[PDB]
């Protein structure tokens, strides 16, 4: 394990946020690692000193050391290698998730939280099996294109771009990250996209998602901060720290 | 035959790999010419190869040599048509699986098992598989440090023997350098051609020593040093004298081109194309070396010729801008909003990042800035548009 990113000592931070970038040097494709940069940027704006550790193959993971886990996407080969190492982190990630701490998981990382995924060529690769969803393959087809979803628990809309062959089906104890307004979503069948279970937020969205959805960036960081320091603290407003991004998100229309 | 008997008359060098094919070919041709006279080559490249060999002024009793750039995918086919004497492998990187792309050139060289392969030893791919052909390696053998991980956005860093993560006693860029697996001690081979000294490197030039002789090129970028290294290595292999390599190198170094420089008012400007993460990070690492204050403008379009997807900018190493003498930043192009956000996230002073909806405005701003120099990084259609607006003045 090593620290890949650290806030400067150019501000006086009242809080500390430690991010475990799971397999961040193997699951590192398509710009999804820019989610880490967006987490750091939002956290600093809220007064948090950010430390990002790369926790990858053969690293031990201690749930108590981290306030956010980010688990992104990668290439098929790297993804199968990540899968081989995950049993070493199963017990600690299960405890982290059961303790309601914050996870953001994208593509392959989202898939690997679940039961298994199946490559396009039919090979089943077991996942952590912590969550109940599973992912089937498509023989030739891929779900590719712009996608827009809406989460009715929060009343938030998220936009991005999908490109995946896997078809994920959620288990009964899970919610979707959002219901599909247009796009294929997890399976093209049930209008779901992603997952929301406790404080695990999963998605197929490229973008990166937090660059295109600052609403979700704020949600993840504030949830993490209130989890660590308690629901009674008073954080700066979404509109006040992210005014520029909220308006420019709309100017795109 | 249409291309077969010429492989018996000619010593044919095939230059292949992901990047640097054209420049490595052009520089190699120019050095070989100093030693051997006319060199057949394809300045832009199979039936068209027939005319190149047919224009040849040399006859059968003279030393006939061809240096040909062949695309990685076209190699198994052409290796049936003509038999090279030497393969040169510049590098392999991912299009937007690399092990499948490496398989094609392994196959193409297998079709000429007697031909030597001259590979970039600094790429761990080029030591991933056992090979029939004789192999020699060129690479950087400057001072080493303790093994350290490459940057976490680097691709292709798994050990091909044990699937652990490679580290580097020296990392030039991407996954290149003196790699070492700390689990099974797989590691970069002994280099037959050594860059032993980097003696000076700037935003617009470099000087280095290769096998006991010093060379200078007039463009920045480590990737260009690799191109000179490979060519000089080919010339040493062909037994060219150090004096002739130097003279051939100095006659042919202009194929490197120059920085695209121009003027806006009293400001000196350089325009640089960015199109993928490794390329953009190499440009930022180059301009970081400039020894003067400068403005930075970054122009992002998402048109067809740019690549409709702009997610790649999040993998480029824009964090480097906090370590540069940048006086002010301009964010332009159609996606000026997304690039402005990419730049804010580095922690750079957001009050010095200015969005412009029209490239003309970028020109007016650079025109009135306090600093004497301006760097402009631009995607493709943004670069064409920016040049066209300069025409109208
Ligand atoms: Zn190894």
């Amino acid at each position: 394990t090593y620290t890949s990113l650290k806030s400067p000592e150019n501000q006086d931070y009242i809080y500390d946020l430690t991010i475990a970038h799971l397999y961040g040097n193997l699951m590192n494709t398509y710009g999804d690692n820019g989610n880490i940069l967006m987490l750091k940027y939002v956290a600093e704006k809220l007064g948090a000193r950010v430390t990002v550790d790369i926790v990858s193959i053969n690293d031990t993971f201690e749930q108590d050391d981290y306030d956010i886990v980010f688990f992104g996407g990668g290439q098929d080969y790297e993804q199968s290698i990540v899968a081989k190492d995950l049993p070493s982190k199963k017990a600690a990630l299960a405890d982290y998730i059961a303790n309601n701490k914050v996870v953001l998981a994208i593509c392959g990382g989202f898939q690997l939280l679940g039961q298994y995924y199946v490559q396009a060529n039919g090979v089943k690769i077991d996942g952590l099996g912590i969550m109940g969803h599973y992912t089937l393959n498509q023989h030739q087809n891929r779900f590719i294109g712009d996608i827009k979803i809406h989460n009715d628990e929060f009343n938030e809309t998220y936009y991005g771009f999908e490109n995946h062959q896997g078809r994920t089906f959620l288990s009964g104890d899970e919610k979707p990250l959002g219901r599909v307004v247009y796009g294929n979503g997890n399976n093209k069948e049930d209008q779901t996209e992603g997952v929301h279970y406790k404080n695990v937020y999963g998605s197929y969205f490229h973008g990166p998602i937090l660059s295109r959805n600052v609403n979700l960036a704020y949600r993840l960081v504030t949830t993490a901060l209130k989890k660590k320091y308690g629901s009674a603290i008073s954080l700066s407003s979404y509109d006040d720290i992210l005014k520029q991004e909220i308006t420019e998100e709309y100017a795109d229309l | 035959d249409i291309l077969k008997d010429l492989s018996k008359d000619y010593d044919i060098v095939v230059v292949t790999g992901t990047n640097g094919k054209t420049l490595t070919t052009a520089l190699t041709v120019g050095i070989l010419k100093e030693a051997f006279g006319e060199i057949i080559t394809n300045p832009s490249g199979i039936t068209g190869i027939t005319s190149t060999f047919l224009a040849a002024k040399k006859g059968k009793s003279e030393r006939q040599i061809a240096v040909l750039e062949i695309d990685e995918a076209s190699l198994p086919r052409i290796t049936t048509y003509l038999k090279p004497s030497l393969f040169v492998y510049t590098n392999i990187f991912r299009d937007q699986e690399i092990y499948t792309t490496y398989q094609m050139i392994v196959d193409g060289a297998r079709n000429a098992p007697k031909a030597t392969i001259l590979a970039n030893g600094d790429s761990p791919i080029f030591s991933s598989k056992d090979i029939v052909n004789p192999v020699q390696y060129y690479g950087f053998d400057t001072a080493k440090h303790a093994p350290q991980l490459a940057h976490y956005n680097t691709e292709g860093i798994l050990c091909p023997k044990c699937e652990h993560i490679l580290q580097y006693r020296l990392n030039t860029y991407a996954n290149l350098g003196d790699f070492v697996c700390l689990n099974c001690q797989f590691q970069r081979p002994t280099l037959d051609y050594q860059l032993t000294e980097l003696t000076a490197i700037t935003h617009q030039s470099s000087e280095f020593v290769i096998d006991g002789q010093n060379y200078k090129i007039n463009v920045g970028g480590l990737y260009n040093i690799y191109n000179a290294l490979a060519a000089v290595s080919v010339a040493e292999f062909f037994g060219v004298s150090p004096e002739k390599i130097k003279a051939g190198f100095n006659k042919s170094k202009a194929v490197f081109g120059r920085q695209e420089t121009f003027t806006i008012g009293d400001k000196s400007c350089t325009l640089i194309l960015i199109k993928n993460p490794v390329g953009a990070s190499q440009a930022l690492e180059m301009i970081q070396l400039a020894d003067y204050p400068f403005s930075l403008s970054v122009l992002l379009n998402a048109n067809y010729a740019d690549g409709i997807d702009t997610s790649w900018i999040w993998d480029a190493n824009f964090e480097l801008i906090t370590q540069m003498p940048i006086t002010e930043i301009n964010a332009g192009g159609v996606r000026h909003s997304e690039i402005a956000r990419r730049l804010r996230v580095t922690g750079f002073d957001d009050t010095k990042i200015k969005q412009a909806e029209k490239l003309e405005q970028i020109i007016e701003t650079i025109e009135k800035q306090e600093a004497k120099h301006a760097y402009i990084l631009a995607t493709y259609t943004a670069m064409l548009e920016f040049r066209s607006l300069l025409a109208d003045r």
